[PDB]
């Protein structure tokens, strides 16, 4: 239950770092 | 909808995320030519096919790791993605690599929840995750020209090489 903090976390990263790869990817 | 006409973009959204983990869950390519979602949604589902899979390729192991957690079985699976959902989104960051990474672990999901026969869930779980994106960032969407935008940031692949 309260243990998801630590796997949303990991999702909100793993979105972030796709963003800032596709980012620098374009410009 | 609940505010304005966010409706019109979710039409493609709620398609073209379906389509995506109809292909996703069979692991071939034999989703069929989206119409609904209209021009917007072939250029999306290519996009969302490559990049999301992408998302998989790199943190796979994270996707194992909620996929564990999630309760999903029963119909509160959706609930259950929701619980997640907001959760992901509660530093505000919407920026679009996010988006694609949620649409990544649904359809990780539905992998599984296909090899699990579970996929009468598999059709409305596009359904909740698109409903409850639009609703909650309806303006964001619209900044991007919604998938249009989208596939213009994304269709592009990779220079730097990895």
């Amino acid at each position: 239950p309260a243990d998801l903090k630590d796997e949303c976390a990991q999702l909100r990263r793993i979105g972030d770092k796709v963003n800032l790869r596709q980012k620098l990817l374009n410009m | 909808g609940p505010l304005g006409s966010e409706d019109d973009l979710y039409r493609q959204s709620l398609e073209i995320i379906s389509r995506y983990l109809r292909e996703q869950a069979t692991g071939s390519k034999d989703s069929k030519p989206l119409g609904e979602a209209g021009a917007a949604g072939r250029r999306a589902l290519e996009t969302l096919r490559r990049v999301g899979d992408g998302v998989q390729r790199n943190h796979e192991t994270a996707f194992q790791g909620m996929l564990r957690k999630l309760d999903i079985k029963n119909e509160g699976d959706v609930k259950s993605f929701s619980r997640v959902m907001v959760h992901v989104f509660k530093d505000g960051v919407t920026n679009w690599g996010r988006i694609v990474t949620l649409i990544s672990f649904g359809a990780f999901v539905a992998k599984h929840l296909k090899s699990v026969n579970q996929e009468s869930f598999i059709e409305p779980l596009a359904e909740t995750i698109t409903d409850v994106l639009v609703r909650t960032k309806r303006d964001w969407l619209v900044k991007q020209r919604g998938w249009d935008g989208f596939v213009e940031f994304f269709h592009v692949q990779d220079l730097e090489g990895g």
